[PDB]
Order: C-alpha cells, then structure tokens, then sequence
RNA sequence: GGAUGCGCCUUGAAAAGCCUGCGAAACACGCAGCUGGUGAAUGACAGCUAUGGCGCAUCC
C-alpha cells in the first residue's frame, strides 16, 4: 500500500503569485502521478498526467515535476480562476491513492464582520423549541460566544461559507438552541463576537417586543 | 462531447445496499478503464474500485473489498457499482471516472461524472420546518431558518430567484438529533422593508417538499 | 467511406522469467524484416524498410 503525503494542506495567496504544491510517495511510483483541480460542488478536472505532462487544454501556467519520489505541481502565476482545491494521485499500483488536498484561497485585506441577531419566530415557539441565530457577515479572515444574562456558553453550532467570489470574504452563522421553557425564562439574548476587528462587539435583544 | 451521467444515489439504512450506475456518452466503455471515486463531506477524494478493459479485471480499496462490486453492461454503455452492507462511513458523493487513453493522458482520469450523493443513516426522510428570521447602518439583514430535514440536500432561493445580491446560504450542519439544519440570509436596504416582500423558496426533493415563506418585521 | 500527401505511433531482448514501448490495453491476450551494436544471461540501443492504427491537409 502506497501513501501520498501532500503539503501544504492550505494556502492563501494573491493573483500573480507563484504557487508550488508537493506530494511525496512513500514508495517508488515511477512518475505514474496525476494532479487534479476541484472547485466546490464540482467534479475534479485533470491538470497533469505522468508527473510532468500537460493535459490537453489546460493553460501552460500549470506544470509538473518529479524528483525521485517527490512530485511538484507549479502554477506559474495565479489567476482568479485558479483558486480551488488541488489533489495528487498515484496510479502506479492498486489500490490507487490520493493526496489529501491543498486548498488554495485568495488573500485579501482584513475586514470586520457586520453582526446581526434574530429572535425565534413565534411559529417555532408554539412548536416547542426556540432557536436564536447570530450572523457574522462579510469578514476576513475566517477566524472568529453566547450570553443569556452573562451565562457563558444551550450549546450552539456554527456554519461558515466559502470565500465569496465577489469580495473574497466569509460569512458565519451561530445558532443557539433551547426548549420553549428555557427560552421564556431569562431576560436578554446577547451574541458577543470577537475578531481581528477592534474590540469584542456584542449584539442583543430581549424577548420584550 | 464525452460525458458520464451517474444515477442511483440516495438514502439507505446501515447494513443496506444500493446500486449506482454510470452512463457514458461520446465513447465506448469497453476501450477504457472505468473508476469509482468517493468524497466524504468536507473530505478528500478516496479511490474505491476500477474495472479494466478487455479482461474485465476488477480492483477494490481495502475499505470496500467484499462489500462492493464494480461491473459494466457494454450493451448499455454503462458501468455499475453495487454497494452492499453499507456503513455510516460510506457516506459520500460518489464519482464515476474514465481513465483516459494511455498515449493521450497516461493513467490520468480525464473525464468525471457529476457525482451522486449516498448517505447511510438510520434517520428517516423528513421535510424541513422553515422559520422566518425577522429583520431589525442603513442596510438590514433577514433570512430563513431551515430546520430538521433529512437527508441532504435542500435548495433555497429568494423571491423565486429574483433576489440574488447579498444572499448567503450556509452549509447544512448535522445536529445531535440526527437531522440537518441551515440558515439562508440576505442583506437589503432597510428603507425597502415596508415596500418589498421577501419570500424564501425552500425545496427538499427527498421528501418532494416545496415551501414558500414570507419574511416580515415582527411587531 | 474512396483517391493523394504529411505527422506521431506500430518496442528492445534473444529459451523461460522479469522489466520497458505499443495495440483504444497497468492484469490477461497480441506485437514483421534487414544491417550494425549489445548479451559466457544481459533491456542497449542506432539506422533503414514492411504492415497497420490514429490525426492533419487536400480531392471526390
Ligand atoms: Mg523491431
Ligand atoms: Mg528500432
């Protein structure tokens, strides 16, 4: 069984940059190595075959190189259309195996999130449950607590979007879940957000409206 | 010109079975190796199985040997993956792929199907409950909460697809309860809250559900 | 599809085995000739033909 260890796992860069991705086979694979590009929700596309040959129709910015058991994919200068996840693959022996991927993201300037808070709808309230949602809109980079009367941390789950195609920012939601009992028992619902943008901003409502 | 169109995905209980199909166009499968590749949600590509031309020799990943069988009906120009005694970790988008012609692309996989989603879970097909996210600088946010549906996927639009700018639909996350939940939001001029109606359209094809929900300021 | 021309490919290595090129071809199956080189078991080839396959151009 042959392993393909791919680095880096992630990378932020800008248009015009040279990007290099490496993949190291644990045993000889004799340049039976291919590289693929995959955008979110889409099938992978072949870029390089036989370690160093350009697949018919992909731009010449893409190149591949082998040094023994070390394989390198190079993009000469990044274009906006080149941000995506890339994968190496060995097909010397069965089973075939893939590298774990490199996510190429676009670098941009820091941007603080705009925060919003939403109370549970009445239709959900009469249902039995009450969920409170906090939105972090159009921020960068990705890194980013609930208080119901200064009670740190029901539990909550967050979801985050991929980089916006237009302005390269992220958005994030955190949804807090309680029973209808515990919803109608404490005064203020506050979402406090901490980011690389100034001082911990907090947003809140109290069920009286 | 060359195309692979997969079908046969869906929801199955652990221990169950499922047959995926891969319909080829623009070439004859008998002259190529056909592969199946897997991508668990948020995870990398994992090779699953392949079948060789002329001999019909088949090959399988360790994770899968003895449970999956790859085959092909040349008269239908279609390859198949029979998946038996399924496990939760078999949940993934399953891709068909053609190994290209040796002289033209070596052993690279030059054409891929669109992918079909297979989810292995005890939970049962359930439509979602869609709840307004009421609004209230000069722009306002509002949205729709899409809770407790199974399995993936659900699609969300706004005003029958007429509202696009500023929309963010977050990826579904699996709550402890074993069902999915996801919010879709949009930012709009607050000045337009009294004069423009905002409805989110939520389609869940697994349950054949289609919902329209108007989002309004609350009194 | 037929006529004409071009480009790439149509393997090297021999008994077996192993490795490599090719045939729509990782396994199984199949792969012409001559010269020179090489082989006290060694891929190590170079040149020129033959045959066929694909592609391009051009005529019907
Ligand atoms: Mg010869
Ligand atoms: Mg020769």
């Amino acid at each position: 069984d042959i392993q393909m260890t791919q680095s880096p796992s992630s990378l932020s860069a800008s248009v015009g940059d040279r990007v290099t991705i490496t993949c190291r086979a644990s045993q000889s694979v004799s340049s039976a190595v291919a590289w693929y590009q995959q955008k979110p929700g889409k099938a992978p596309k072949l870029l390089i075959y036989s370690a160093s040959s350009l697949y018919s129709g992909v731009p010449s910015r893409f190149s591949g190189s082998r040094s023994g058991t070390d394989f390198t994919l190079t993009i000469s200068s990044l274009q906006p259309e080149d941000f995506a996840t890339y994968y190496c693959q060995q097909s010397y022996s069965f089973p075939s195996t893939f590298g774990q991927g490199t996510k190429v993201e676009i670098k941009r300037t820091v941007a603080a999130p705009s925060v919003f808070i939403f109370p549970p709808s009445d239709e959900q309230l009469k249902s039995g449950t009450a969920s409170v949602v906090c939105l972090l809109n159009n921020f960068y980079p990705r890194e980013a607590q609930w208080k119901v009367d200064n009670a740190l941390q029901g539990n909550s789950q967050e979801s985050v979007t991929e980089q916006d195609s237009k302005d390269s920012t992220y958005s994030l939601s955190s949804t807090l879940t309680l029973s209808k009992a515990d919803y109608e028992k404490h005064k203020v619902y506050a979402c406090e957000v901490t980011h690389q943008g100034s001082s911990p901003v907090t947003k809140s409502f109290n069920r009286g409206e | 010109e060359v195309q692979l169109v997969e079908s046969g995905g869906g929801l199955v209980q652990p221990g169950g079975s499922l047959r995926l199909s891969c319909a080829a166009s623009g070439f004859y499968i008998s002259y190529s190796s056909i592969h199946w590749v897997r991508q668990a949600p948020g995870k990398g590509l994992e090779w699953v199985a392949s079948i060789s031309p002329y001999s019909g020799s088949t090959y399988y990943a360790d994770s899968v040997k003895g449970r999956f069988t790859i085959s092909a009906d040349t008269s239908k120009n279609t390859a198949y993956l029979q998946m038996n005694s399924l496990r939760a970790e078999d949940t993934a988008v399953y891709y068909c792929a053609r190994q290209g012609y040796r002289r033209r692309s070596g052993r690279g996989f030059d054409y891929w199907g669109q992918g079909t989603l297979v989810t292995v879970s005890s939970a049962s097909t359930k439509g979602p409950s869609v709840f307004p996210l009421a609004p209230s600088g000069g722009t306002a946010a509002l949205g729709c909460l899409v809770k407790d549906y199974f399995p993936e996927p659900v699609t969300v639009s706004w005003n029958s697809g007429a509202l696009t700018s500023g929309v963010h639909t977050f990826p579904a996350v699996l709550q402890s309860s074993g069902l999915y939940s996801l919010s879709s939001v949009v930012t709009v001029p607050s000045s337009s809250l009294g004069t423009q109606t905002y409805i989110c359209n939520v389609n869940h094809k697994p349950s054949n559900t289609k919902v329209d929900k108007k989002v309004e300021p609350k009194s």
